[PDB]
């Protein structure tokens, strides 16, 4: 549903980097340079933001009220 | 002057073959009736050419994007055959080959 | 003196349903409705 | 009696109201009812679209931008 707080393999906090990653991709960044800028060096941590699919945006379309 | 301006509209966009004149128009037509009055009110035409190359139809506030399909299966020599000479004095203006299909 | 409050569906308005009552929303008409969260102690030893 | 003074479009009855208004316009052979239903449906659709865009104005607009940019 939502970006994991930590990389499964490493333990590095990647929960505060999904929105920043989306912003850097809002810029004309190539998909790898965004990860490089976010300080993600290991490929295990890079896969966290590469492969993540944000479904919580789709689940929030089902408003309980309003 | 002599350029292909052929367009093929569907049944629900049939434009009048003559200019709109108050002496040739009459009120005969009325969700069921909403598509009936649209035949003789919205249907004079200005085919806009855009920069991407495609065209569109402008018959009011709504714009229908059209594609000038160059179909080489009906190479009919379109001509203005009005009855003044011996029999349908066709004027050779342009041969119809490209059919533009408009749609909503 | 608790009337067993429910939450409607399409409405999301708390309704008071006692026994022998038809399950409908107090407004706008709704045959689906859910239950409120418990008041019991919810404690997760996060792990 | 509650629905009398309480507006129909509040709050989750919008889509159901849209379907019901379309059915009411379709079920009537009179042009006046069809035109009134069309105007009401257009107004309701505009209001609902504005409300939905306002709710999605933040955090969902951004990812839609970056998705169109991605493709
Ligand atoms: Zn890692
Ligand atoms: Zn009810």
């Amino acid at each position: 549903m939502i970006i994991p707080v930590r990389c499964f393999t490493c333990g590095k906090i990647v929960g505060n980097k999904w929105e920043a990653y989306l912003g850097l991709l809002q810029a004309e960044y190539t998909e790898g340079d965004a990860l490089d800028a976010l300080g993600l060096k290991r490929y295990c941590c890079r896969r966290m933001l590469l492969a993540h699919v944000d479904l919580i945006e789709k689940l929030l379309n089902y408003a309980p009220l309003e | 002057g002599n350029d292909l301006y052929f367009v093929k509209l569907p049944n629900f966009l049939s434009v009048e073959p003559r200019p709109f004149d108050p002496q040739y128009y009459e009120d005969e037509f009325e969700e069921e009736g909403r598509t009936r009055l649209k035949l003789k009110v919205e249907n004079n035409a200005r085919i806009v050419k855009w920069s991407d190359g495609s065209m569109s139809l402008h018959l009011g506030n709504e714009v229908f994007d059209v594609y000038k399909a160059p179909l080489q299966g009906d190479h009919n020599h379109l001509f203005i055959r009005q009855g003044t000479g011996l029999q349908g004095q066709a004027v050779f203006k342009t041969k119809l080959t490209f059919r533009p299909h408009s749609t909503d | 003196q608790q009337p067993m409050i429910y939450i409607c569906g399409e409405c999301h308005t708390e309704n008071e349903i006692k026994s022998r009552d038809p399950i409908r929303c107090r407004e706008c008409g709704y045959r689906i409705m859910y239950k409120k969260r418990t008041k019991r102690l919810v404690v997760f030893d996060a792990r | 009696e509650k629905e009398r003074f309480r507006k129909a479009p509040p709050n989750y009855a919008m889509k159901k109201t849209q379907l019901l208004k379309e059915k009411a316009m379709a079920e009537d052979l009179g042009d006046q009812d069809k035109a009134k239903q069309i105007q009401d449906q257009l107004n309701e659709l505009e209001e609902r679209a504005e409300a939905l865009d306002r709710q999605r104005t933040k955090n969902i607009s951004a990812i839609s931008y970056i998705n169109q940019r991605n493709r």
